[PDB]
């Protein structure tokens, strides 16, 4: 068929309990439209992976607020009171995760890899429930790959084939969780012709895209 | 004017050339402080390298603390992977962070505080663990008065083993073989001020307050 | 005509928008026989997708081969991690591989002769163990006369327990659920002699020539 | 202060024993004045990383014909009949790695990662020596990260700071030898001055880049 479709469409990829990536770096990067329909859906139970809960009225936030997320993986809440508020009360469950850990278990997870050996973390509370191996005479943490059921992705530019590019430091974790995610959307900012994008300036190539949201 | 007083030391031991790191906090104030002669690189977490101030508003482009920023000329954009791979992979030549705490044995606590809410660690582990050198800069004591610089992190700790130089307004201790040491005092201040505002065991240079070549 | 039929029956797998990675000898000839209104986009290890044949040589675009080639509109150029991310993270739909041996544990060998100095395995090991799809392309018999469909491969290893659908141009065998199935057999050739050709054990589908 | 340097003053980095990474595709992507300046030097009982050791006259080859070599790795050697002789000889040792192995090994050596799991040569003679680890039912290897005192990069356009850009297929293996060097060399086919360079079509930042070669 087509890659092509409308935001409306993009509700029929939503559902209870799904694992859902969600790019972006304190908002910047995270795909406006596909949150808010995620949002209008009106689907719960949902288990979010960001860098970051960014502020309660951008990134993944309207959806903490809102109540339709039960556990949350990431590196940082302090911006938004509302996941700390929600986690000490206990109405959902939250995973600190290193930054330079989460990303590397989103490649890994995305890359075909089992997992890999990390410095970060080791000697503190991150340890805990983990695998540590010693090689070089250096104690590493054993960290696993992270997979999900859909990738929400935001783009600069965006042809019909899903070649991407991304602009300034709205890129971060987009590029990753296009490989990690079973299905994958993206919400371009501007959608060309094949061929507009030069193939030394793609970012993600096409083939790890399912769905473009067009303008 | 503390803050200033660490910043400004600070300042003065990144060398010409270094890639350097800054923390959200007092550490951003670094970059304002740099000696004449010495340029540096200045790497941000959400993926690129040669941040500076704000030209004109971006939405697309902000720092690690999610504020509007900049970018000089011969800036490069990358993606978290690489960005950490950057700083895991001891490309970042210093980082300067702020602190809650730091003993004798050179750990770290500066992403958690007991009693109060988790804010997260972001990437101040990787950066700690990574980072070829690690600057700490921060106030002697906390603003209820007690300790930071104990024996032993009560509070959770960013990572083990990891610092290399702790900057106050009182003095400059350099962590060297393991043992800890006490290598500059502040202007108006004394040793026994230092002893008493310090829990940390640590060896004072012989050579204290001394020209070097 | 052999190694055509074979590459036409291997093309006639391959579906529209399939990603699909074609091993240098016999699988490229799978190019040139994709039914209309198929589309697939091919994948190079030495790191682009979009391979295409050769429009104005360019000495910066070769393919795995190191020879010349070309691309087709909307080619995309990554590094060799992002490639082999791409082929070992289940990115490539199928690949089609050419194979020394192959037997009914779904065991490979295409990389390394004994006798013969040894070139490499390059990057088949990442494709078989990788690909979503992994299509041995192969004569049945080498040219000795002896079978290579074995009950055990002899030779060194590509991986183990990889091949999903091997192709000759006597019959097709599908591995399922650890079973080795022959599911169709080629014109002009019989069940004894691909029985009589074949020392792997295989089961035979029931309803083998039939319409699905 | 300057990146920029002479052929000629580069030579004073090569030195008998040393372990050099060099970049290109079967040839293509490697720094030719490079070669030959390590060549011209005189250096011997090298260790060589690279994806293969391309043909006789183009790639690390000449470096091998000329025995300036002990020990290779490398996944592919066929194009190149001198490497196998003296690998069958006994002149020169060879490390035969799958192509995908051996690129993480190098992105694990520049990342600082202590090692990955990977499925390939599992059930192989890739396994022969290495520790497997069983996860979630499969099995996996453990391999480790590959560094070297020295690499060898080409790229298309480096701005003065050291900023990079890459051309086709000559990409593969030098964006990655870059991060896992002690020091890296570049030779650009062209010379810009920052700002040339957007900040999103540069492929390697010039942080990593020590020394640009001049034409």
């Amino acid at each position: 068929k087509t890659k092509l479709m409308t935001l409306q469409d993009a509700t029929g990829f939503f559902r209870d309990g799904m694992t859902i990536m969600v790019g972006g770096f304190m908002g910047i990067g995270t795909p406006s439209r596909l949150v808010e329909a995620l949002l209008e859906s009106g689907v719960r139970d949902l288990t979010l992976i960001a860098n970051d809960t960014a502020f309660v009225d951008t990134g993944i936030g309207p959806l903490i607020v809102n109540g339709r997320v039960r556990k949350v993986i990431a590196s940082h809440i302090g911006t938004n009171p509302e996941t700390g508020r929600r986690m000490i009360s206990g109405e959902m469950d939250v995973v600190l995760v290193p930054q330079g850990t989460l990303i590397e278990q989103i490649r890994c997870g995305g890359a075909g890899l089992g997992g890999f050996l990390t410095p970060t973390g080791v000697g503190t509370v991150v340890e805990e429930g983990k695998q540590t191996l010693t090689l070089d005479g250096k104690t590493w943490l054993l960290e696993r790959p992270l997979r999900a059921d859909l990738a929400l992705i935001r783009a600069h530019r965006c042809d019909t084939l899903g070649n991407l590019t991304y602009q300034l430091s709205a890129r971060n974790f987009n590029p990753l969780i296009a490989l990690a995610a079973d299905i994958t959307l993206v919400e371009p900012d501007e959608l060309v012709e094949t061929g507009e994008l030069q193939p030394d300036h793609i970012v993600t190539p096409g083939a790890v895209i399912d769905h473009i949201i067009v303008s | 004017d503390a803050k200033q007083r660490i910043a400004r030391r600070v300042a003065q031991e990144l060398r010409d050339g270094d890639i350097v790191n800054l923390g959200i906090g007092l550490p951003t104030m670094v970059a304002n402080y740099l000696p004449e002669g010495i340029h540096i690189t200045l790497q941000s977490e959400n993926g690129f390298l040669g941040l500076g101030p704000v030209t004109t508003a971006h939405p697309d482009l902000v720092n690690a603390g999610g504020q509007p920023c900049g970018v000089l000329p011969g800036a490069a954009m990358f993606d978290s992977a690489m960005s950490f791979a950057l700083i895991r992979g001891g490309h970042i030549d210093a980082c300067v962070l702020g602190g809650l705490q730091v003993d004798e044995e050179a750990n770290l606590a500066n992403w958690v505080v007991p009693g109060k809410m988790v804010p997260g660690m972001g990437g101040a582990m990787d950066l700690v663990t990574g980072s070829r050198k690690v600057i700490i800069a921060m106030e002697h004591c906390a603003k209820d008065g007690s300790a930071k610089i104990l024996r032993r992190c009560t509070m959770p700790l960013t990572a083990q083993h990891a610092v290399h130089m702790l900057v106050t307004e009182l003095a400059v201790f350099r962590f060297i073989d393991g043992k800890m040491w006490l290598t500059e005092i502040a202007d108006g201040c004394d040793l026994a001020t230092v002893r008493a505002k310090t829990e940390a065991r640590f060896e004072v240079a012989a050579d204290l307050n001394t020209q070097r070549g």
